[PDB]
């Protein structure tokens, strides 16, 4: 104690890291030359597609999802394609949770719900998306588009 | 030699002055997402102690060292936030414990001395609460 | 899944793991899918094979079909055409770059080639009752240039009190990247790890450590085993997950996490995917003389003697060490001493046994030759313990001894100039000993000892040290004891004392802006055994802002003993100035009456002129934003810019990343960076640049037009004025800075078609952010 | 014609030939210096004063003994001061008496040194004496060697002037003390006299010895002299002036000097011899 | 591998511009960042500064995001105010589909010299146990944070409360007794379990 020593400080809070999946589409017509079928064309295998929920803070516990994007005029819960002359015909975009169950667009945040998280260690979510034939048929083309997710926090 | 004549004597060495007494250094605040891994550290930080005024004879000089070390032989923090200790190495890059010691030689002319040290923190076992941090450590010396 | 064999586009992977898209030549052969590709050794490299570490493959050629699957044991090909991938399973230990946290060393940096000072003068001035006064001078001198690698330094001195040069130290250095290593001549000092510390001019060739990521850093116990399938092993200790990674099947070790000893031993446990969990633990303790398996440290010393004695002589000798990793704990180390008269030359091993706590025995031999001509053999050998933590707080830190025969001496006991230091009672053997023990929660117990025997004088040197801390979580409780006992003189060298320090911030509001949490007292005594009872009080604490000037304010009380009872008083404030630092510390002790004063800085010549500041530590960083005035850097205390809109950091580490931050809020209304933040990974010795792209002028976001219409978004825009350019927000949007008043925009999103052109009124200038409307060109 | 003293009785060895142990007063004097007066011991009586009257005279040859043989002075044979060493035979005394009378001999000193002396043992041999005892009773001439030993280790003076002692021991409180050097000097006669220095020096000014320190040795500081302004050059005779019987201190003080650079702590040790000048 | 600084804002009063971090760590996509407020309605009316509203990161970068007032003193300074961050995190760069992503986040003018410290209103929140449900008023100018709400046994639902507000929530009757609750601090951290006063 003839020299004093000293440091204070505190800890600042840091969010998530959200990594993303892009997904190919390769199903090349085998939909769409066989089928031929009404509205509710969903017959598509669903790709499932991860999110990177890591790594995160510590207090950041649950917190609240969302999409938005452009609804398909049919069903607005299906996407509709860009508009482009060397895309297809007739579809629509299905989302399906991880328990494959039909998400709803655009949805305000009043019905929102918790989504629990694990502190510290890593999480990821594992959802689905297939191509529902809107008009009856689909003619070929290409298959883009945009969408967005939103997470409104904790 | 008509007449012989012993003389004799002995040279001992005093306290000197310090410079200071009075270290302290904040490092601003972080991520314990930066420190999520066990055994995740900071960045050091320098820190140069001068004793000057030293009397005749003198020249060397042991530092011992004083903190509040948890298990770890890391130093505990005395703020709010938890699993966060604390990295003080000399620039040989050697573990400077509690109650430790080390020896320094002293410049002839300037009749003074400095401490070329090093400072940073850690976790050990990583995911570090998040809070407050506060530390103190106490220093005493020895002469030659 | 299956194509008939033939060469194939197919994408690459490696456990999954794409690396890239080659046309591959299949044939009926040995896979899960009876083929095999021929690839060549040139691929695999370029797939993330270390090569080498596959023996036999130096041997083959360079394009050959690989027999990987046989060569190399645990190695599975897979393709599977359906997706056209090449799942491919390898033992770990033929990648590389598996250092958690690497750099590659050519990302490194040199730096500028450019001048050096750094200066300090201080001094006091002293009143005695009886005598008066007194005063001192003295400045400090240290010089250096660098180019490129080639690092010189060079201090000295000059004096008065109430007088001249005097030439220091200098030495001219540089290292070589592939040998790892440092080469320094001139002037220098030796170290002490198998000898003895010795200043001496000369050439000085060392391995660097400061080279290695920190996990390298350290001895580790480094671990083998064999994956069966693809595993993941989690790896505990104090029941903390000390480590976890999913783990490809094959042979496999690990060189990895910084050691604690003193954290308990390995937990180490592996689920192979089946769920099998491959269980066993690992023990941990060192010796501060091991090597981590595969390094090999060394040193070159040669050159001629300085000490600053006159009784002496300075010839030219040489040195040399070498230690080199080993399997099973065995440790090989090793340097001699050859100089004239003299020879001298050591012998090795020790080891860690792992379950019984870590151990080493070394014996030296040497020859010489005293000034009196009478020549001697010599031995000398030394015994080192450690054992670690238990589970009752107790570490065993050190235990050494060391002896040596009565013809064992030193090089050093020889350099001398006339006949008759004492030799004839040399130290027969010295005994040190360094333990402690945790003491439950808010208590430790520190305990050191150490012993000295002679040849000759039966006299003993000791020293002796035990010092407890408690803290009552405010409260700062100290007591400690000392004792010592020296040979040439009479007493017994002992003093208790005891503190307890109290802080000021633990009793107000925490975010109450007053200083006052910023300031501290405490409160010591101690007695002497021998009628000195002493106490002493000190508050202290920092002051304006930045806290750069501070205070200390302290006194105490002596008694007993010698009658010599007594206040005492000090005082002392210390500033740093952004050029430099400076403090006055007085002292009041009623016969003892003092004055203090210091100044320091460092001068900097480089390209675009000098530069002055604070000291400094051998490493500095340009700061390049020609317009700032006072900037403040952040976490650095009083760094700031210059007039001009420069600054600078001696701040450094290095072979490791840096991080530059910048305060918006204490900037001027009229200038914009692009990024705040720099990042350098600097060598040792150099100098960095800190270049930002400085925008001086007006603030604006404009709502444009053209066509009726907002824009197509995201256009690109510059200023044909200023040199500054945009992007277009939505809304025919963009916001610009750095601009004058009047003038004419090109804008460009299609084939260059906007023109815009602008002029604002000069009363919107106490507003840093103006808003319009227009249209452009096309 | 017994013969005894008090102190040493040493035999009659060899007939009347003998040893002897005595105690010294050696004196500074002026001409020549006492030794030993042997009245002062010798008691010799005629055990029959009737019968005869014992005729004691020297013969020459009787010198000096050990390294004293080479030497002058008298010796106060009946108090007459006869030339030594003995060239000559003396007369006698003669011996009727019973009563152990005093031997009247005294010993001189023929004085070559400034004021210096030689030490001497005790029991070695310090003189040779041929004396011869003859009587009135018949011619009973017996001659034979009274030999010199002491009982105590004695300095006999060889110059003509003397100090207080030839050994003083002294030690510095330490740093930065020094010390003025106690020491007087008196003669039999007022003499010009000067005096030098002698020993290992340091410096190249002759003003700094060196610290011969045995163990521990404390380093860079040395053996630095004044007289009360008065830095001395080694081997430099300083005057005295024309000194006598007043026993006169030299003003002398002991100091440090730092001679080199670095200090070394610890124990200092160095002996000094000075030397005496006739002037 | 984008984050921010941290998740909750307060503009004192006073203040000129607020700092942002925000972080991509990836070292080879690049992401475009828009920058918009709404008001605590969701509507987007401009009345705040972010600078520089939209740009692109290539490899791993940070921005500091400078937000400033466009309002001059328009607001109720009895109590504090609620805004929306949206930040649109955007790939930059044959049948494919990505996301954009958005934070929302909250945004709380303080404004300056409120009456009561704001760790003083933890314990002000009152009640009135009604029937499968519950009111919960706020007589302070505070928006308020509530979690971990556990009425004896059943965990119960998280809340804000406004300044000089309050709220009711649904009752499951099939729950303990006691109200037992955490809240949120100034510096998004838990603040412990404290006890409902109704009536």
């Amino acid at each position: 104690a003839d020299s004093t020593i000293t440091i204070r400080g505190y800890v600042r809070d840091n969010g998530c890291s959200v990594a993303a999946e892009s997904t190919n589409f390769t199903v090349d017509l085998m939909e769409n030359a066989a089928k031929q079928f009404n509205n509710i064309g969903a017959t598509t295998p669903v790709v499932p597609f991860r999110i990177l929920l890591s790594p995160c803070g510590n207090a950041v516990s649950a917190v609240k999802v969302g999409f938005t994007g452009v609804a398909d005029s049919h069903n607005a819960n299906l996407l509709a394609l860009e508009n482009t002359v060397s895309a297809a015909s007739g579809l629509g975009i299905q989302l399906l949770n991880e328990q494959q169950n039909q998400i709803p667009l655009n949805a305000p945040s009043s019905a929102l719900s918790w989504t629990t998280l694990t502190p510290g260690k890593p999480n990821t979510l594992n959802f689905y998306a297939r191509l529902m034939a809107t008009q009856v048929p689909v003619t070929a083309g290409h298959i883009n588009a945009t969408a967005t997710f939103t997470l409104e926090y904790q | 030699a008509d007449v012989t004549i012993t003389v004799n004597g002995k040279v001992v060495a005093k306290p000197c002055t310090v410079s200071t007494t009075n270290a302290t250094v904040d490092l601003g605040d972080l991520y314990s997402f930066s420190l999520m891994s066990a055994g995740a550290a900071s960045a050091w930080h320098d820190v140069a102690l001068e004793l000057t005024n030293c009397p005749v004879g003198t020249s060397r000089v042991t530092a011992s060292f004083s903190g509040a070390a948890d298990s770890t032989g890391y130093y505990k923090n005395q703020g709010t936030a938890q699993n966060i200790q604390l990295e003080l190495q000399d620039d040989s890059g050697n573990t400077l414990n509690t109650g430790a010691t080390k020896t320094v030689q002293v410049d002839d002319s300037s009749q003074s001395a400095h401490f070329p040290l090093q400072v940073r923190a850690l976790t050990v076992n990583g995911g570090a609460t998040q809070g407050t941090i506060q530390a103190v450590i106490s220093i005493t010396y020895t002469y030659s | 899944q299956e194509l008939p064999p033939g060469t194939y586009r197919v994408d690459i992977y490696l456990n999954n793991g794409y690396m890239a898209t080659r046309d591959v030549t299949f044939n009926t052969g040995d896979s899960e899918q009876g083929i095999v590709p021929c690839l060549t050794r040139a691929q695999l490299a370029s797939m993330g094979l270390n090569t080498a570490s596959v023996a036999g493959m130096n041997l083959l050629a360079d394009d050959a079909c690989v027999p990987l699957t046989t060569m190399v044991q645990d190695a599975t090909a897979h393709l599977d055409v359906g997706q056209q991938r090449l799942n491919l399973t390898i033992p770990q230990a033929f990648m590389s770059n598996r250092a958690r946290g690497y750099i590659p060393p050519e990302l490194w940096d040199p730096g500028i080639n450019a001048g050096l000072l750094n200066y300090n003068f201080s001094g006091n001035s002293v009143q005695n009752r009886i005598g008066g006064n007194s005063h001192y001078a003295y400045l400090n001198l240290q010089s250096g240039l660098n180019i490129g690698a080639w690092r010189l330094r060079d201090n000295t001195t000059w004096s008065y009190n109430s007088n001249k040069w005097q030439h220091i130290n200098t030495w001219l250095e540089r290292d070589i990247i592939p040998l790892r290593s440092r080469l320094t001549l001139g002037d220098g000092y030796t170290q002490g790890d198998i000898f003895d510390g010795i200043n001496f001019r000369g050439a000085q060739l060392a391995s660097d450590d400061n080279m290695l990521p920190d996990s390298q850093r350290g001895f580790a116990p480094v671990i083998h085993g064999i994956a069966r399938g693809t595993a993941q092993v989690t790896i505990k200790q104090n029941g903390y997950d000390i480590y976890n990674s999913t783990v490809p099947p094959g042979p496999f070790t690990i060189n990895d996490i910084y050691a604690a000893g003193n954290s308990g031993d390995l937990q180490v446990t592996i689920k192979e995917a089946d769920g099998s969990t491959q269980i066993f633990t690992v023990p941990y303790s060192s010796v501060p003389l091991l090597q981590r398996e595969g390094h090999t440290r060394y040193s070159i010393t040669a050159g001629e003697y300085r000490s600053g004695n006159a009784q002496q002589e300075k010839p030219r000798f040489f040195q040399s060490t070498l230690l080199h990793g080993l399997p099973a704990g065995w440790t090989i180390y090793g340097g001699t001493q050859l100089a004239d008269r003299y020879r001298a030359f050591n012998f090795g091993i020790g080891k860690n046994m792992g379950a019984l706590g870590a151990l080493s025995v070394d014996m030296t031999q040497a020859n010489s030759t005293l000034p009196d001509d009478s020549q001697h053999d010599g031995q000398s050998v030394r015994f080192l313990y450690n054992k670690s933590l238990n589970e009752s707080g107790t570490n065993i830190q050190l235990v050494g001894y060391r002896y040596s025969t009565s013809g064992y001496f030193n090089f050093a006991d020889t350099t001398y100039s006339r006949m008759n230091y004492n030799l004839a009672y040399n130290k027969r053997g010295k005994l040190q000993l360094t333990v402690t023990q945790q003491l439950g929660r808010t208590s430790t117990l520190y305990l050191s000892g150490s012993h000295q025997t002679y040849w000759g004088t039966s006299n003993v040197d000791e020293q002796f040290q035990a010092g407890l801390n408690t803290a009552f979580e405010d409260i700062n409780w100290t007591l400690s004891y000392s004792l010592t006992k020296n040979a040439w003189q009479k007493g017994r060298d002992q003093m208790l004392a005891l503190n307890v320090n109290i802080p000021f911030s633990h009793w107000l509001r925490s975010d109450s802006k007053s200083q006052w949490r910023h300031a501290s007292a405490s409160y010591s005594m101690s007695h002497d055994l021998n009628g000195r009872m002493t106490n002493l009080a000190g508050v202290y604490g920092t002051l304006l802002e930045d806290n750069n000037l501070s205070y200390s304010v302290q006194t105490g009380y002596a008694g007993g003993g010698d009658g010599n009872s007594g206040s005492t008083g000090y005082a002392t404030l210390n500033y740093r100035g952004g050029y430099g630092n400076a403090n006055i510390g007085y002292s009041h002790s009623d016969d003892i009456k003092q004055l203090y004063y210091g100044v320091s800085g460092g001068v900097l010549a480089h390209a675009n002129g000098v530069t002055l500041g604070q000291p400094l530590n051998d490493t500095v960083v340009l700061v390049k934003a020609p317009g700032a005035k006072d900037a403040k850097v952040e976490n650095q205390t009083g760094v700031r810019t210059d007039w001009r809109g420069y600054a600078v950091l001696p701040y450094a580490t290095e072979y490791r990343e840096n991080r530059v931050a910048l305060d918006t809020n204490t900037l001027a209304d009229n200038v914009d960076l692009d990024n705040a933040v720099a990042n350098v990974v600097p060598t040792r010795g150099a100098i960095v640049r800190a270049e930002f792209k400085a925008r001086v002028g007006i603030k604006l976001l404009m709502t444009l037009t053209h066509n009726n219409k907002p824009l197509p978004f995201g256009a690109m825009v510059t200023s044909e004025s200023s040199q500054s350019s945009g992007i277009v927000a939505d809304n025919g949007q963009v916001y610009l800075s750095g601009m004058p008043l009047a003038g004419k925009v090109q804008v460009k999103w299609g084939e260059a078609h906007c023109v815009a052109n602008y002029q604002l009124p000069p009363e919107s200038q106490q507003q840093l952010l103006t808003q319009l409307s227009a249209e452009c060109r096309s | 014609f017994a013969c005894k003293t008090a102190n040493g009785t040493a035999i009659p060895i060899g007939g009347g030939s003998a040893n002897v142990y005595v105690n010294l007063a050696p004196v500074v004097n002026v001409g020549q210096n006492l030794v030993v007066d042997l009245s002062t011991q010798i008691f010799c009586h005629n055990d029959y004063p009737e019968t005869i009257t014992d005729y004691v005279t020297l013969q020459r040859g009787s010198a000096y003994g050990g390294v004293l043989s080479n030497f002058s002075g008298t010796v106060k044979y009946s108090g007459s001061s006869y030339p030594f060493p003995t060239t000559s035979e003396t007369p006698r005394v003669v011996y009727n008496s019973r009563t152990d009378k005093p031997w009247p001999v005294a010993l001189y000193l023929t004085p070559v040194s400034s004021a210096g002396g030689v030490a001497i043992k005790a029991g070695s041999l310090i003189a040779v004496l041929i004396l011869r005892q003859t009587n009135n009773y018949n011619s009973d001439d017996f001659q034979f060697v009274w030999n010199i030993y002491a009982n105590n280790d004695v300095v006999v003076p060889t110059g003509g002037c003397d100090v207080s002692a030839r050994d003083v021991t002294v030690t510095l409180p330490d740093y930065p003390g020094s010390v003025p050097i106690p020491l007087t000097v008196y003669c039999a006669k007022s003499q010009n006299l000067g005096y030098y220095l002698s020993g290992t020096t340091a410096d190249a000014g002759n003003s700094i010895f060196t610290n011969t320190a045995s163990f521990s040795p404390a380093q860079g500081v040395g053996v630095q002299l004044t007289r009360n302004g008065t830095i001395i050059p080694a081997n430099n005779t300083v005057s005295l002036g024309a000194v006598g019987t007043s026993a006169v201190s030299l003003g002398l003080t002991a100091n440090y000097a730092r001679t080199g650079g670095q200090v070394t702590a610890g124990n200092v040790q160095s002996i000094i011899g000075v030397t005496f000048v006739y002037q | 591998g984008v984050a921010l600084g941290a998740t909750r804002v307060i503009y004192p009063a006073g203040q000129k511009q607020e700092q942002l971090a925000v972080t991509n760590n990836d070292e080879n996509s690049t992401y475009l960042i828009q920058s918009w407020v709404e008001n605590a309605d969701g509507v987007k009316d401009g009345r705040f500064i972010v600078t520089p509203p939209l740009f692109a990161m290539k490899g791993k970068k940070e921005n500091t995001l400078r937000i400033l007032d466009a309002t001059n003193n328009q607001l109720p300074q009895d109590r504090e105010s609620l805004f929306w961050m949206n930040v649109k995190a955007i790939p930059s760069m044959e049948n494919t589909l990505q996301l954009a992503i958005i934070s929302r986040i909250k945004l709380y003018y303080r404004p300056a010299k409120l009456a009561l410290p704001p760790d003083q209103a933890a314990e002000k929140l009152r009640f009135r146990r009604s029937a499968n449900s519950l009111t919960l008023i706020n007589p302070t100018p505070y928006y308020l944070t509530v979690t971990e709400l556990n009425a004896g046994t059943r965990v119960l639902e998280n809340a804000l409360v406004p300044p000089m507000g309050e709220s009711t929530v649904k009752l499951p009757s099939d729950a303990g007794s006691n109200i037992t609750y955490r809240t949120i601090n100034d510096y998004g951290a838990l603040t412990p379990k404290m006890t409902g006063v109704m009536e």
